[PDB]
């Protein structure tokens, strides 16, 4: 019965200052309601920063401190870094419960980009012994994270067949994807130049297989 | 630095650390010797008098004096601080009406209180002259080797910090200073007396029905009216007071002289003072016959002096005397 | 922010954005509700009450509030300011005297206005104390959320401005701040009305033989007795006054207590007030036989009680009885 509110998302650069807000809709937060900030870093991985409006957690950098500016719980980070790029989480105690905040998106500059390493893997025998034939496209350590994953069976561009995953975080904080094309055992046999085409910041990188 | 409640504290009652109690307009020579609840002097630990440190928050602000304001009917003189006591030198007022400024607030602080300045003397001047007369006026020190008193002043009670009572996302959460001493519980069953670092509060939830309290007692206090008892113990902390009443001889009064005039066995006294003046005299027989008048009205008055001798007293100015045969 | 003809502006008699009109010394509690010319409060726009709109020129100049001064004998407290109208606790005076500093120049306005401050109560106090009773005082609000009167404000008439009537190398000339309305003629005969973007006048030649008008009534004024009529109409601008003066109870008055010493069917009383005192009585027998006194010296006073009982009224204090058998 209380709304915490915090900023969306937030961009900065390597070495600079920014402060993120936690507000409360019944009023101005105080001590009393014992601002937590958290971090939540891909791969659904939760650490504690601040907890009671300043105090922070046990390994958690220096560069992080929390306050009240105004009426808000405040975190500043000071001299960020490219590996504070991650979602911040306000919690403010209301005399009984916790009510979090919808976090806010931080992007810092850093990582330099790269490219994506594409695989392109033919169906298995023991699969084509199934009546059916799968081609994988693996996609891995690309940054940015977004891609453009095109398929083309002898020359032209399937459309149908294919599924491509969502860019998942790893754990270097580069990302990765795979895509899947589905024949049938018979499909296979059939056509016979396959090819994964992957677009990433500009650069085309193309992987065929030849049945 | 004690803080107190201040009763007209610019709006209304606030709670300055400025807050006037003992305000003494009991001496003579324009001085009120005051005592804030604000201990400013040497700053925390051991520098310079001419500093200033008062409560903000529950934390003291040692700091520069710059713009302290003592005032009544009219704008007052500082004459010295040492403690939590002021002396300056003011005109009469029918209020005390004090305040510093901290530089982004005038946060002042006001009193009742009935002042004025008799000089010693015959005369009723409002204000002390250049010259005339020196007598023996009642006034305090300048200074701070001080020792001919001494009042009580033992510990603080606790005080209220809602600041404190933050909240655990759900449940109503305390904190300390410094590993103070804090007294806690709410009205639903929770800790039930509170000596500890930072609590939490299992049972209720709201910061309005706790014990936010401060037993913060390192450093004593005055024993101020508008103080909380400490309910534990009369601690020790007999402390002096600096400007203690003393027997100084003001530069003080004199009222303009007489212009005497001859007539048988009668003065005939055209008179013309500058303030109101006492005047007064004694028939010397074994019959007194004197009088009394405070002349302030410029008068010519008239004496029935006898053979034996009358005398003449024109204020502070030194009795005269008069062979009428 | 309307400018009108402040009386002793400083030297004498400006023209000040400040210029005080109805001066009300008419509550009680120490506080003065007046009406500068200027327009304080929010700027120009939309923000901050505590900021200040006055005129400069023919224009606004709605900045910072930094250094408001109200005062009288003494300098008065600020209690609020909303539109053109200040509340502000000051003492008696004689006069009023009201001013802020720009930070340039002091800029202040003055007038007469006889001021006092009797508190509600049989005590004739000089100001309110910390302590004593609360009792049905009159007093002006804080507040702004207030429509209990509105006083007329339509349109402001013109103004003189001759900075406007510059010269085209050898005739005089009119110019218009935005598009204005400017009422223009010379002595001579040249252009007779003027609604007019930048005229220049073929005819006269000095400036001060011309009409610098500035009908400028895109916004209305407060109708003050030195304002000039604007003559075409009685345009709108019904416009409430924040300070009402309300039933607060102020905090309030309260005279020692009496000194009640016995004898037969009467009572003597030694009497020690803090300030005048209205005492008063009512033998209870249909002979009233009441008594009034004001009492500020200290007295021993005498009342005859009857059988049946009398009562006694030392101030605001609760009436007494007593049975004189």
């Amino acid at each position: 019965q209380a709304v915490v509110t915090q900023e969306s998302a937030l961009t900065t650069s390597p070495g600079e200052t920014v402060t993120l807000t936690c507000r409360s809709n019944i009023g101005a937060v105080t001590s009393s309601n014992c601002a937590n900030w958290v971090q939540e870093k891909p791969d659904h991985f939760f650490t504690g920063l601040i907890g009671d409006t300043n105090n922070r957690r046990s390994g958690v950098p220096a560069r992080f401190s929390g306050s009240l500016i105004g009426d808000k719980a405040a975190l500043t980070i000071t001299g960020a870094q490219t590996e504070d790029e991650a979602i911040y989480f306000c919690a403010l105690w209301y005399n009984n419960l916790w009510v979090f905040g919808g976090g806010t998106k931080l992007t810092v500059l850093g990582q330099p980009k790269s490219s994506p390493s594409v695989t392109l893997f033919p169906p298995s025998s023991e699969e084509l012994e199934t009546n059916k034939a799968t081609l994988v496209c693996t996609i891995t350590d690309f940054y940015p994270g977004v891609v453009t994953v095109d398929w083309k069976v002898d020359g032209t561009p399937v459309t149908q067949g294919m599924e491509t995953t969502q860019p998942s975080k790893q754990s270097n904080n580069k990302y990765m994807a795979s895509s899947y094309l589905t024949l049938t055992a018979r499909a296979w046999e059939r056509h016979s130049s396959y090819s994964c085409q992957v677009t990433h910041e500009g650069h085309t990188v193309e992987k065929s297989l030849s049945r | 630095p004690y803080i107190a409640d201040c009763p007209n504290c610019g709006h209304s009652r606030c709670d300055s650390p400025i807050a006037i109690e003992e305000v003494r307009g009991d001496a003579h020579a324009g001085v009120i010797r005051i005592q804030t609840s604000a201990m400013f002097g040497l700053k925390t630990d051991g520098v310079d008098l001419a500093y200033m440190s008062f409560m903000n928050g529950k934390t003291q602000k040692s700091i520069k004096i710059d713009n302290l304001h003592v005032r009544t009917s009219a704008p007052c003189s500082l004459v010295s601080h040492h403690g939590y006591y002021i002396l300056a030198q003011c005109p009469p007022g029918d209020t005390v009406t004090v305040g510093f400024h901290d530089g982004p607030n005038r946060h002042t602080c006001t009193v009742a209180h009935k002042v004025e300045f008799r000089p010693v003397g015959r005369e009723k001047y409002r204000h002390p002259p250049e010259h005339g007369v020196e007598l023996p006026c009642n006034r305090y020190t300048h200074k701070r080797a001080d020792q001919g008193h001494y009042v009580e002043m033992h510990q603080p009670g606790l005080v209220a910090d809602h600041s404190l009572l933050s909240i655990h996302s759900a449940k109503v959460k305390i904190t300390v200073p410094s590993g103070a001493q804090v007294k806690y519980y709410c009205k639903c069953p929770d800790v039930r007396e509170g000596i500890t670092s930072s609590d939490h509060t299992t049972t209720c939830t709201d910061v309005k029905q706790c014990r936010a309290y401060l037993i913060d007692n390192k450093k004593w206090v005055y024993n101020s009216g508008r103080l909380p008892r400490g309910e534990g113990d009369t601690f020790k902390g007999k402390l002096h007071v600096p400007f203690v009443p003393v027997k100084a001889k003001c530069i003080a009064t004199l009222a303009p002289e007489p212009l005497v005039e001859h007539k048988h066995r009668t003065l005939i006294l055209h008179l013309h003072p500058d303030h109101p003046t006492l005047l007064t005299t004694r028939s010397l027989g074994s019959d007194a016959n004197p009088t009394r008048q405070w002349i302030e009205r410029p008068t010519t008055v008239n004496f029935t002096v006898t053979g034996e001798g009358l005398e003449y007293t024109w204020g502070n100015h030194p009795p005269k005397r008069v062979w009428a045969q």
